[PDB]
Order: structure tokens, then C-alpha cells, then sequence
């Protein structure tokens, strides 16, 4: 019965070792959209403001 | 009124359209071309209708004349105003002349007698100093001969026709304000008629018609006294014998160019002022900075002949070479004399229309920003605001929220306490991207005044924008105009005026809806810019809110912005005019956010941009008329002629200081990016940056100047992209970058050297000044005083005070002989001028003795003279000594009549002698004005400031503090400038009531017709007084020859005062003479004269070395209080009794107790300047010893002034000089309820333990 | 030991209810890139070119106004 | 079989005790994005201000100072 | 009790794993609070940029136009075009500190230079004259 107690101990340890698989994938898909906030705060820091000449009214 | 004369000198521009509506009212044919035919519509129109009134009835008849006489010449021709200056400037006629030639030919004998007498005592003076050795022969007679000199000039003839011409139509304005029709006057060669708005010259034998209104005769008279002046000057003085004949060519030529291109002449005339610039930078070291700016200015002054017609390769080659001998020389301090000559030709004429569409080309323009430059230049000016706060309060940062992505950097110098760099602002920009600043600067508002009483044009309602053009100039009936002409009219009348309540106004949002917002344009009154300048008129809340907001960013964050290895620097000149039109929304807005972060104020700061971007702009001038058949409001006019409809801009002026401390970060930022040093001055439209970096000491001269304008260069290359990334476009064509000079107030400086403008305050030397009535004493003031500014920028001292003495000769006969006034009775006329020896008496005597002489011999050579009476009486025993003056005179002055004055006018002027009538009298008129008008204004910001019994607690303080057994004038003058007295007359004197209030006061009344009468005939009794002072014979025994001038001083002033001081003595007014008490030695070799003949051993050493080239190279009121508690402890003694009056005096300003009060109270010499050693060890009474070394500076200029270098010889001169307590007699009256109003009041002490300040 | 093995297996248990979290997170940050990419559509639609590249985009006062101005006709 | 058995559970278990620094590294990189969001919350705080009538109706974003500058007139 | 030893060993490490978990819940909340803040500012981003005029249109020259070699500037004079170059180096030489005899050779070598080119060598040659 331990013997089959810790074959259930081992089943669940390997789920969780899975799980860190997921959490991994979890930093890379952070790492690419923190690169998209960055190349985004680079074209708002190229803006060129336009003023028209006449004011309407 | 007969009290207001019409003006004698031009303040007004010159606009076409009058001429021309006075020319189709008279019905004359004439030459004029309009580009707008709108005012030569409507006055057909009014003349299609049978509109006249009698301004059309007078004129039709002085046109029915003018046709008259021009059936007698058949072949007439009108010349246009530019077209006829060569004529109108060489004019003369014999027959129309004659009274004012034989008044100045009279003041040539006079000046004649006396002429050699006056060098005589000037060469003794000379000769007191030691420089008799090196007098020169042509000065004596240039001195002799000044009048023939004066006479001799091309320019008599013409000045002595166009001042009849003045004087005439002065005459008939004045008479007129029978119908007699004016009739032509046949001349030699001129026929005249002058009447009250029209002028009408026939040449008889060019048949050449002109025709003129007052402002052109204003225009040219002023310009041909200005000639003869400068030229009688450059002609007597021997340092101006090139310039002479450069001017004389160079007015040869632009005359020359009038004819044929008229009114484009002035852009030339306006180009000549960059010319001399460039013609300077042509002799820089460095390689490509010489023929810079030339090749620009060459370029328009090709493009302006090229427009107008004149495109020959001939013309410009010949005009290239005149320019090129006019502004080449060899002398750097005569170069910029050609500034001097630039308003010598007069002034265009101008038009709304042009202007008007200038401003709507500038005002409607796209632009494209960047951001990136904005914000780094952002992040500079909230740094400079940082270290500004920290450097005032100890190094702690001010209140401020940096965002949460803000560097570790900034972050960390927010913990410590440390301060910013440029480069740390400028590299983390974006630290600086979110912040907000919390409110630090307070908002004083009740504590100031100054500001409102300062007169400011007024506009018109906005559903009253027509009523400034006349019914006679428009096709439809303008309404009638009922709002308020001037700003302090409706601020002193004003019921209940908060501060905060404008503020309230801009905050709120009421100034975008309001419905009387109007804004206008005016002309200029002085620009030689063919274009012209505008000023802006608008209402009063907005005008208010303006004043506020400038004194707000003046009082706070603005006085944040004001400042083996040596330093060189090189200059970059550029021009600020057209900036102000540059600013937009988005470039001034961050700033403005940042500012009103700081203030507390929303939405204060950008108000000048949101109210200009919905509302109309318009240039206003009567004679100029809009195009519109009938009353439509500003909205629906079209965007032509004189309207701007929708601006996006800043008007000129207004919100400067905000644009300026917006400016300078962009400046700091192209430093950053060039690696230089910036020092930043700015003067009136003209910013001057100098460029600094270090190099090694080793180095030559001429290699480091090369360095220092290369990185100049490189600097001003990313100044201009950085400028031109905000959208001001530089333009770099127009700047200038020199190595060696800059320009500002005083005049060119060059490498250490100062090049000035001597011969303007000759040409500004004219007879009367601008006062609205004519006097003489102030114009013999303004005579002496442009002296002085000539002899001080480098005129010669004894040539200017000959001519000074010729000037007033001839000022007393104009304005005995040749005048307007009307009450010049026979009783004094007569006497004057037939007595030559009375007026010569009356015109050499000093003016602090009674004459009318107002410079002084001492004054030549310096500038503070201590006693006024003493250097008189000194000065007259000169005269005496020289045989100029009888002796019996003196005896005279110490026999003179007193006069009637008081203790407060005594404590307001202490070094008075109680004459009779000497008192300027427009100064009396606008005190009286002033005070009625403060007195009786309703305004809560003056609850008790002016009561109706002022004068007499003035007069019991004056009273209490010298009616004492010792009379000490000069501190109870200090007393009462720092207590209420004097706080009232300096409120009263801000307030400029020019003719405006003057006239209405005499509407409401308060100037009685006593005090018009009386104020109408001073000048007749300042006439009888001085005829009655030379012609009485009393004689006093203790008048000894040659004795003390002090000791005569101190007489006098027991004489003319003993009716208050009744034997009493007075102290604290007596000093020694400066010429008098100094005598000095030149030691070219061998020893001195006088150390070994008298023994003195009391004198100065000055030392020239040889073989040195000269030509090239807490609250007001504390501190009112402070000062009020010294002056008394020192003055009157310190004892018990003495500081509980002082306390009492100084309770009124300021809320302390007795103890708190004990605790808290406790140049054109630098050409020999630079290598002057002076040394005072052999010196043994410290305002004596410095001018004694102002006098040996002068003396110094005065030997080396024609000469180039000092001559193998060291240069070596010698200046020799030659109460236990005071109780109180009366009692304080004092005030029963102290003012507490806040201006003047100060209720909290403050900071009791600071005794400074 | 038996005893001990049941507390460990209520444990484990109590460790695998971290699933749904995770997948909880990986909504979020799904929801966060639709997020990005519809800001990234909207800033290169106003990206024009500049003479002289560069591509700095420009933005109007109100709605685009001054750019009718400005901007090359094509 | 049943304490070799304990060796492979403590075997599993030890790259479960790693993961604790995996989940610090999600820690350092959601600080380091709430930075960046925070840089473009301040380039669009400075440029709604800047440019007038942007603001999405926020009621005058120039109004967003304190008022106690000894004013009050209210 | 080796076996029991161990099994508190295996429950020591869970207790740690459970205190792990409240850390990767905290995560949860600060990308979820990441979400509305970005959301926010999409909202704010996409009320700015409606102008959508990746390239469509070009500036109608509205550069600063940096200046050429050629032309002249503040920072130096360059000759080129026409009539006014010869004036200002005209005005060069008669301005100078040279001998009246060079100065009018230097006007008869100018009046005989009719190009562009050569008469950039003739200002280089004339400065020099100047520096010498």
C-alpha cells in the first residue's frame, strides 16, 4: 500500500513537472510582448506635431 | 484752454491718406496713388450727397485760392511728399526770412563781444590743469568764429525758412481754436500760404508745387536743425574732418536718390544701419568671417533697385563704390558714427494696408514641430527652475512629482539634496516627461500699484468697432463711441476693483465669451521701415490681466533665470522682432502648464493664444476707412485690407518675458550638443550670445580667436537646427558672428574698447522742448544736458560749452522776439532787446544764482558737481577774473530778492536758494492734476493712501523736522522720501497725466482759472525777475574780491532763507569747488613746479607708459522703516527722547514695537583708462579725492585725444588739492488712526532676527 | 508512514489547483496582445516619409486638419 | 523498492524548488513593463496638454494644478 | 524511521511549494492591473491618432534647407553667383592692410577672373595674401 501510496506521489510530481513547462512558456510570451511595448515607446517618441495655419473659429 | 500749445517736434507718424482726404476735401488736383481707392470712394460719395460741415467750408476756400494762383503759372507740376525732399531740403527764400535773420544775426554780435572773453577763461582753465603747453591754435579760433562758422553751414538757409513756416501755422492753430481766407505771400522766389491744416509752396521759377500738412513741417524742420547742428559741430571740432566729408557725400547721394525712387529710398536709408556692421566685420582676423554680412546687405540693396526699375549694371557698380567711400576708415571709434546720421533723412509715409497684410502673412502660417527637441528643452528649463530653488532655499528641491519610470539618477538627486547638470536633463528627457510641479511662488497683488497708473491705449467695444472713423470718411453713419479712451481713466473711476477678480475673469472662462473683446493695430510714430511698426490697443480687463501676468512671471520663476588655461569668447548677434509671431499653441503650452503648476493659476498663462485663435484683428487709422457699405460686426468681414481674421501668433510684446525664459533652454541645449559655453544678454530686439571655450596660455593671440570662431560657427550651425526643429527659422542669412564686436545700449563694444555715438545728442540739441507749454528754462536745461551726453561719448569739452552759450543767446531772442505767446507785454520786451549787455548778463549767469545758464564749468569734466551754489559763485568769479562778467554782478547775487517757499519745499529740494520763479511749470500742473485726481478717485486699493488734508500733515513733518535750532536740510529730505510724504509723491509721480488729464481736470474743474492765469505768465515774470536782478544796485561790504566760495555759498543762504531760518545756522550743504580746489602738473622730465615751490606734498599720481597705441588694440516698507530710524538716530542725536519720534515715524510703514526697531536697525576715457596707473599713497573728503581721479582721467583724455600713440615719452601727472544733539522744537501731530493699507502698510514684521536688509 | 503518505497526497493536491491559475494568466496576457497589436495598427497608419528614412509619423491638432495643408497632394 | 522510491520522489521534487526562480524572473519582468507602460503614459500625458481639444473630455487638462496660491475668491 | 525521515523531507518541500503559491497569485494581479492600464491607454491612444493620412505623402518643403559650400552663410563667405560676390571681394581688398600697388594687381587679376570656380581660387589665394 506505500508502495502504491508513492506511485501515486511519483504521478502527481510529474504533472507538476509539466506544469513548468507551461510557466516557461508563460516568461517567453512577457519577453516578446515587453519588446512590443518598447519598439511602440520609440515611435511615439518620433512624432512630428502639425499646426494648421488659420484658426476656424 | 490757452494753456495747450500745438506741439513743436513730430510725434506722430506720417500716413497718406490725410493728405489725401485734405487735398479731395479742397477739391485740389493732385499726384497721389492709393493702393487702396476706398477713402477716394467715400469721400465721393459724402460729395455725391451734399455732406459738408466746417471743416469742408474752410477748405473749399483755401483750395479756390490755391487754383487762383495757379492760373499765374501755367505749366505747374505737384510733387509727391518722398519726391520733393531734394527740393524741400534746399529751400530758401529772402523776403519771407527777415525777422528771425535779424534776430540771429544779433545773437552773431552778441556772441561776438563776448566770444573771446569765453575762450580767454576757458584757456585759463586749460592752464590751471597743466595742459596750456598743448592747447592747439585752431581752437581759438574756432571759439572767436563760431558764429560765422554757424552761418556759413548749407544749411542756415534752408532751417531758417522751415522754423517761420513752424511758427506761422503754430500761430494760426492756436488763433483759431472775420473768416479771414489765407492769401499767398509773394516771396523771391516762394510763394506761401499757410494755413491751419494745409501748407501750398509754388516755386516760381521750377514751377513745382508742394503741398503739406503740420506733421510733414514737424518732420522737416526737426531734420534741418539736426543737419545744421551736426554740421556746425563736425566742422568747429577737429577729430571729424573725414566724417565730415563721408556725411557730406553720403546726404549728397541719398538726396540725389529721392527723386527718382521716392518712398523705396528708405529701405536704403534703413540699410545703412546693418552697413556699418559689416563694414566693421570686414577687419576680423579670422579667415571667412570679413565679407559675410556685406555679401547680404549688398544682395537687397541690389534686389530694392532691381523692383523698382532700375536694372542697369551701371547704377549698382557706382553705388557699390560710393558705399564702399563712405564706410571705409581707418579709425575704430569713428566708425560707428554713422549710427548718429540715421534718422538725418525723415521718415516714410505710411499705410494700413501693407502692414495689415505683413501681419497676415506671418500670422497664417502652417508649421510642422518635433517633439523630441520640445521636450529636451523642457526638461532644461524645469532644471534652471530646480537649481534655482535650490540655490534660494538651501539646496532642497521643490515641491514636485517625478513619474514612476523617472532614472535612478534624478531619483537619487531628489533623496540627497543634489543638483541637476545640463547634461543629466538632457540626457534623461524622459524623466522629466510626467512631472508636476506643486505651488511655491505667492501671489502679491495688494502690495503693488505702479504697474496700473502707467497709461495704456484703450480699444473700442467690439459692437462699437467703427467709431474711430470719422462720419466724413465713410459711406454709412458710424455709431457713437461710448467706452473709455486710456487705461488708468477707468482704473482709477473703477467702483470696486479686486485683483483676484481678473484673475477670476481668465480662470473662469468670462474672456473667450465676452462680448467687448477687441483688439487694434496703430502706426508707429518713428520707424524708417517703409512697412512700419504696430502697436496693439485692447480693452481693459484683458490689458489688466496682461499687466498681472507679466508682473507675475517678473516677480517669481523670471528672477530664476537671470545669471596653464585661459577663456576666450566670440560674439553671435541675432534679431528677436519677429519672434513673437513664431510662437504658437503647442510650442508655448508645456512651458505654460508648468507655470501655472508653480503659480497655482489654471489655465492663466495660455490665455493670449486661445483669445487671439477665435476673434478678428484689425489696424486702425482715422483716415484709412473699411470697405463696407454699412454697420457689420467682425465675424462676418472678409479677410482683406486691414482685417487678420483668425490669427495664430503673439502680438509684439505682451507675453515677453514668457517667451524669453522659453527661449533660453534651446540655447542651452545647442551648448550641450556643440560642447561650448554660453553668456546670454539680451537687449531690446537684439540677443548677443557669447561663445566660450578654454584654450592654453602658451598660445598667440591669433590663433586662439580662430579657435574660439570655429566652435562659434559649429555652435551657431546647431543653434539654428534646433531652432528651426520648434519652427522660429533663424534665418541665418540676417545674424551676424564676429570674433572681436558686439552691440548693445551704450554703443559697439570692441575687444575692450567702447565706439560710441557722440554727435546724436548734438543732433537732438533744438530749440523749445516737448512741453505743452513753451518755457525757456527747460529748454536750456535740455541744451546743457545734450551737451553734457556729447562731452561725456567724446565731443570736445570747450567747443561744446561755446556752443552751449550760443544756443541759449539764441533761445532767449526766439523766445523773446519770434514766439506765440501772447502775454510777452512791451513792458519787458522792449528793455531786453534793446539792452545787449542785460541779456548777454542773463544768459551767462549760472541758473542756481538766477541766470539761465544751466551748464558748469566743473560739469565738463565730471559729472556729480556737490553744491549747485557754490560751483556757481565759483564759476562766477571765472567770469570776473576774466573780465566776462562786471564785478558789481556778485553783489547782486548776494543781494538778490528772496522768494516765498516752505519747509516742504526746502525738505523735497534741499540745495535750493529760494529764487523767485524758477519752477518748471508743466512738472506744478501735473502734480496738481495728479493729486486732484488720486485724491478724489473712488478706487478701495486707495482707502486712505490720499486724504483731503495731505498737504498740510506734509507741511507739519517738514515743519517738525527743520524748524530745529540747527537746520539740516539734507536728512529731512531722506526722512520724508522714506515715510508717507514721500510715498504719495512717488504714487503721484508714476502717474504720467500727459495732455490727457490736464485737460480733463479742466473739464471737472480743479485747476481754478486763478491757477490758468497764474501758470499762463511765468515766463514774462522769469523775464522781469532776471531784468530786475541785473538792474538793481545794493551792495553788501562783506563781499570781498576773490574770497571763499563756501563762505559766499553760506551767506547766500542765510540771506535768501532768513525768513524761515531766522539766524540759525545750516549745515550739511557745503563743499569745495572740483576745479577750484585742484591744480595739476605734468612731468614730461625733470621735476615739478609746485611740490618744490610750495612744498605740497597733497596730491594724486597718474602714470601713461610710452609706446602704447590708443586707436587699436524682506518687504519695501521694513526697510523704509530701517532707514527712516537711522537717519534720525544719526542725524538728530540718540538718547531716550529722540528714538520715541523715531519710533513714532517709523510705526507708519512699518508694525514694529521700540525694542524690535533698537535690534533690527543697526565712457571715451578708457582709451587712456586701460593703460593708466593711478596711484593715491601720497594722498593725506572721499567725494573730493574721487573726483579728483575723474578729473585726472579727463585730463588724461583731454591730452591724447588727437593723438594715436604716446610718444617716446612716460607720461607722468600730478592733482594737488588745495552736533552734540538736535532737540525738537515742535510737537508730532500725527495721524489719529494708523493706514493700513498694503501698499504702504506692512502688517507683520517678518524676520525679526535678520537685521539685514 | 501511511499516515504521512496521505498528508503528502493532500498536499499534492492543494499543488495541482495552481492549473487554472496559470491558465487564468494566459488569458490576460492573451487579452493584453490584441491590446498591443490594435495600438500597433493605429500607429502605423499615420507613418508617412519625409524628404530629405526617418518615418516619423505626425498627428493633427483635431482631427488631421493641418495635414490637408501640408502634406503632398497624391 | 519503497525507499528507492523516496529517492526518485526527492529526485522529482528538487526541480520543483528551482522553480522559484523562474517565478522571481516573471517578478523582475512585469517590474520592468509597468515601467515601460509608464513611459508612454508620460509621452501621452505631454502631448493631450500640448495639443489643444485632445484631451477626450477630461474637463481642461491645464486645470489639473492646486489652487491655494492665497487666492480663493470663492 | 529512514523511510518516515524521508517522507518529512518530501513534506518540507511541499510547504515550500505552497508558499510559492500566494507569489505566482500575486503575478496574476499585477498582469491583470497591467491589462486595464494599457486598456486605458488604448482608449487615450486611440482618440489622438484619427488623422490616418507605410509612407502616403511627403512635407512640401518644410526643411531647414542646411547650407551648401557654395553659398554663403553667417559662418563664412563663400563666392558664388553674380554681381555681389565681386563687391564683397572688392570690398575685401580695399579694405586690407596691403600696399596700395597690390591691391590694384589684385583688381586687375579680379577684373580678369570671369568664372565661378576661379574665382573661389582667387579668395583663397587672396586670404592668404591677408594671413601673410
Amino acid at each position: 500500500k506505500i508502495h502504491e501510496d508513492n506511485q501515486k506521489i511519483i504521478s502527481k510530481l510529474e504533472s507538476l513537472l509539466l506544469l513548468k513547462g507551461e510557466v516557461e512558456s508563460i516568461k517567453k510570451q512577457i519577453n516578446r510582448q515587453n519588446i512590443s511595448i518598447s519598439t511602440l515607446e520609440g515611435h511615439l517618441s518620433s512624432i512630428m506635431i502639425a499646426i494648421p495655419g488659420l484658426g476656424k473659429d | 484752454n490757452q494753456i495747450l500749445y500745438p506741439e513743436v517736434h513730430l510725434d506722430s507718424p506720417i500716413v497718406t491718406n490725410k493728405i489725401v482726404a485734405i487735398l479731395e476735401y479742397a477739391r485740389v488736383p493732385h499726384a497721389y496713388s492709393l493702393e487702396d481707392p476706398t477713402l477716394c470712394q467715400n469721400i465721393k460719395h459724402r460729395l455725391k450727397n451734399g455732406f459738408s460741415n466746417q471743416m469742408i467750408i474752410n477748405n473749399v476756400e483755401v483750395g479756390n485760392v490755391i487754383k487762383s494762383k495757379l492760373r499765374s503759372y501755367p505749366a505747374h507740376s505737384h510733387i509727391p511728399y518722398p519726391n520733393c525732399n531734394q527740393d524741400l531740403f534746399n529751400i530758401e527764400d529772402k523776403e519771407s526770412t527777415r525777422k528771425i535773420r535779424e534776430l540771429l544775426k544779433k545773437g552773431n554780435s552778441l556772441y561776438s563781444k563776448v566770444s573771446d572773453k569765453v575762450f580767454q577763461c576757458l584757456r585759463d582753465t586749460n592752464s590751471r590743469l597743466g595742459l596750456g603747453s598743448e592747447l592747439r591754435e585752431d581752437i581759438k579760433e574756432k571759439v572767436i568764429n563760431l558764429g560765422v562758422y554757424m552761418h556759413s553751414s548749407q544749411w542756415f538757409e534752408p532751417f531758417l525758412f522751415w522754423f517761420t513756416v513752424k511758427t506761422e501755422m503754430r500761430s494760426v492753430i492756436k488763433s483759431q481754436t472775420r473768416r479771414h481766407t489765407p492769401v499767398f505771400f509773394t516771396g523771391s522766389s516762394v510763394e506761401l500760404l499757410i494755413s491751419r491744416d494745409l501748407v501750398a509752396i509754388i516755386s516760381k521759377e521750377s514751377q513745382h508745387v508742394y503741398y503739406l500738412t503740420f506733421e510733414l513741417v514737424l518732420m522737416y524742420c526737426d531734420v534741418i536743425e539736426g543737419r545744421l547742428m551736426t554740421e556746425t559741430a563736425m566742422t568747429i571740432d577737429a577729430r571729424y574732418t573725414e566724417l565730415l566729408g563721408r556725411v557730406r557725400y553720403m546726404w549728397k547721394l541719398i538726396d540725389g536718390f529721392f527723386p527718382a525712387l521716392g518712398n523705396p529710398t528708405y529701405q536704403i536709408v534703413a540699410m545703412l544701419e546693418p552697413l556699418s556692421l559689416a563694414y566693421l566685420q570686414l577687419r576680423d582676423i579670422t579667415v571667412e568671417l570679413r565679407g559675410a554680412f556685406l555679401n547680404h546687405c549688398f544682395t537687397e540693396i541690389h534686389d530694392v533697385l532691381d523692383q523698382n526699375g532700375f536694372s542697369d549694371e551701371g547704377t549698382y557698380h557706382e553705388l557699390i563704390e560710393a558705399l564702399d567711400y563712405i564706410f571705409i576708415t581707418d579709425d575704430i571709434h569713428l566708425t560707428g558714427e554713422i549710427f548718429s546720421f540715421f534718422r538725418s533723412f525723415g521718415h516714410p509715409r505710411l499705410e494700413a494696408v501693407t502692414a495689415a497684410e505683413n501681419v497676415r502673412k506671418y500670422m497664417n502660417q502652417p508649421k510642422v514641430i518635433v517633439y523630441e527637441t520640445l521636450m529636451k528643452g523642457h526638461a532644461i528649463f524645469c532644471g534652471i527652475i530646480i537649481n534655482g530653488y535650490r540655490d534660494r532655499h538651501g539646496g532642497s528641491w521643490p515641491p514636485l512629482t517625478l513619474p514612476l519610470h523617472a532614472a535612478d539618477t534624478i531619483r537619487n538627486a531628489q533623496a540627497s539634496g543634489d543638483g541637476l547638470t545640463h547634461e543629466q536633463c538632457v540626457d534623461n528627457w524622459k524623466s522629466f516627461a510626467g512631472v508636476k510641479f506643486g505651488c511655491f511662488m505667492p501671489l502679491s497683488l495688494d502690495s503693488d500699484l505702479t504697474m496700473y497708473l502707467k497709461d495704456k491705449a484703450l480699444a473700442a467695444l467690439q459692437r462699437e468697432w467703427d467709431s474711430v472713423y470719422p462720419k466724413e470718411f465713410l459711406r454709412y453713419d458710424p455709431p457713437k463711441g461710448t467706452g473709455s479712451r486710456r487705461l488708468v481713466d477707468v482704473f482709477l473711476n473703477d467702483s470696486s476693483f479686486d485683483p483676484y477678480d481678473v484673475i477670476m475673469y481668465v480662470v473662469s472662462g468670462a474672456y473667450l465669451h465676452d462680448p467687448e473683446f477687441n483688439l487694434s493695430y496703430s502706426l508707429k510714430e518713428k520707424e524708417i521701415k517703409e512697412t512700419g511698426r504696430l502697436f496693439a490697443k485692447m480693452t481693459y480687463k484683458m490689458r489688466a490681466c496682461q499687466v498681472i501676468a507679466e508682473n507675475l512671471i517678473s516677480n517669481g520663476i523670471g528672477k530664476y533665470f537671470k545669471d596653464a588655461y585661459e577663456t576666450v569668447s566670440a560674439f553671435i548677434t541675432t534679431d528677436l522682432k519677429k519672434y513673437c509671431l513664431n510662437w504658437r499653441y503647442e510650442t508655448i503650452s508645456l512651458f505654460a502648464q508648468r507655470l501655472n503648476e508653480i503659480y497655482g493659476l489654471p489655465s492663466f498663462f495660455q490665455w493670449l493664444h486661445k483669445r487671439l485663435e477665435t476673434s478678428v484683428l484689425y489696424v486702425s487709422d482715422p483716415h484709412c476707412p473699411p470697405d463696407l457699405d454699412a454697420h457689420i460686426p467682425l465675424y462676418k468681414v472678409p479677410n482683406d485690407q486691414i482685417f487678420i481674421k483668425y490669427p495664430m501668433g503673439g502680438i509684439e510684446g505682451y507675453c515677453q518675458k514668457l517667451w524669453t525664459i522659453s527661449t533660453i533652454p534651446y540655447l542651452y541645449l545647442a551648448a550641450y550638443e556643440s560642447g561650448v559655453r554660453i553668456a546670454s544678454l539680451v537687449q531690446g530686439d537684439n540677443q548677443t550670445i557669447a561663445v566660450t571655450k578654454r584654450v592654453p596660455s602658451t598660445w598667440p593671440y591669433n590663433l586662439k580667436k580662430r579657435e574660439a570662431a570655429r566652435v562659434t560657427r559649429d555652435y551657431f550651425v546647431i543653434l539654428r537646427q534646433r531652432l528651426h526643429d520648434i519652427g522660429h527659422h533663424l534665418k541665418a542669412n540676417e545674424t551676424i558672428v564676429s570674433s572681436h564686436f558686439f552691440v548693445y545700449s551704450k554703443g559697439i563694444y570692441y575687444d575692450g574698447l567702447l565706439v560710441s555715438q557722440s554727435l546724436k545728442s548734438i543732433a537732438r540739441c533744438v530749440f523749445w522742448s516737448e512741453t505743452i507749454v513753451d518755457e525757456t528754462r527747460a529748454a536750456c536745461s535740455n541744451i546743457a544736458t545734450t551737451m553734457a551726453k556729447s562731452i561725456e561719448r567724446g565731443y570736445d569739452r570747450y567747443l561744446a560749452y561755446s556752443l552751449n552759450v550760443l544756443k541759449v543767446i539764441q533761445q532767449i531772442l526766439i523766445s523773446l522776439g519770434f514766439t506765440i505767446n501772447s502775454t510777452m507785454t512791451r513792458d519787458v520786451v522792449i528793455p531786453l532787446l534793446t539792452n545787449n549787455d542785460l541779456l548777454i548778463r542773463m544768459a551767462l549767469l549760472p541758473a542756481p544764482i538766477g541766470g539761465m545758464n544751466y551748464l558748469n564749468m566743473s560739469r565738463l569734466f565730471v559729472r556729480n558737481i556737490g553744491d549747485p551754489v557754490t560751483s556757481s559763485i565759483a564759476d562766477l568769479k571765472r567770469m570776473i577774473l576774466a573780465s566776462l562778467m562786471p564785478e558789481e554782478t556778485l553783489h547782486q547775487v548776494m543781494t538778490q530778492q528772496p522768494g516765498d517757499s516752505s519747509f516742504l519745499d526746502w525738505a523735497s529740494d534741499p540745495y535750493s536758494a529760494n529764487l523767485v520763479c524758477v519752477q518748471s511749470i508743466t512738472r506744478l500742473l501735473k502734480n496738481i492734476t495728479a493729486r486732484f485726481v488720486l485724491i478724489h478717485s473712488p478706487n478701495p486699493m486707495l482707502k486712505g493712501l490720499f486724504h483731503d488734508d495731505s498737504k498740510e500733515e506734509d507741511e507739519g513733518l517738514a515743519a517738525f523736522l527743520m524748524d530745529r535750532h540747527i537746520i539740516v536740510p539734507r536728512a529731512a529730505h531722506e526722512i520724508l522720501d522714506h515715510s508717507v510724504t514721500g510715498a504719495r509723491e512717488s504714487i503721484a509721480g508714476m502717474l504720467d497725466t500727459t495732455k490727457g488729464l490736464i485737460r480733463a481736470s479742466m473739464r471737472k474743474g480743479g485747476l481754478t482759472s486763478r491757477v490758468i492765469t497764474r501758470l499762463s505768465n511765468y515766463d514774462y515774470e522769469q523775464f522781469r525777475a532776471g531784468m530786475v536782478l541785473l538792474t538793481g544796485r545794493k551792495r553788501n561790504v562783506l563781499i570781498d574780491k576773490e574770497s571763499c566760495s563756501v563762505q559766499l555759498a553760506r551767506a547766500l543762504r542765510s540771506h535768501m532763507w532768513a525768513r524761515l531760518a531766522r539766524g540759525r545756522p545750516i549745515y550739511g550743504l557745503e563743499v569745495p569747488d572740483v576745479l577750484e580746489s585742484m591744480r595739476g602738473h605734468l612731468i614730461r622730465r625733470h621735476e615739478t613746479c609746485v611740490i618744490c615751490e610750495c612744498g605740497s606734498v597733497n596730491y594724486g599720481w597718474f602714470f601713461v607708459p610710452s609706446g602704447c597705441q590708443l586707436d587699436d588694440i524682506p518687504s519695501r516698507s521694513l526697510r523704509s522703516a530701517v532707514r527712516i530710524a537711522t537717519v534720525y538716530s544719526w542725524a538728530y542725536g540718540d538718547d531716550d527722547s529722540s528714538w520715541n519720534e523715531a519710533w513714532l515715524l517709523a510705526r507708519q510703514r512699518a508694525n514694529v514695537s521700540l525694542e524690535e526697531l533698537r535690534v533690527i536697525t543697526p565712457t571715451s576715457l578708457v582709451r587712456v583708462a586701460r593703460y593708466t596707473t593711478i596711484s593715491n599713497d601720497n594722498l593725506s573728503t572721499n567725494f573730493i579725492y574721487q573726483q579728483g581721479m575723474l578729473l585726472g582721467l579727463g585730463v588724461l583724455e583731454t591730452l591724447f585725444r588727437l593723438e594715436k600713440d604716446t610718444g617716446s615719452s612716460n607720461t607722468v601727472l600730478h592733482l594737488h588739492v588745495e552736533h552734540p544733539r538736535i532737540p525738537s522744537s515742535r510737537k508730532l501731530e500725527l495721524r489719529a488712526e494708523l493706514c493700513t493699507n498694503p501698499l504702504i502698510y506692512d502688517n507683520a514684521p517678518l524676520i525679526d532676527r535678520d537685521a539685514t536688509r
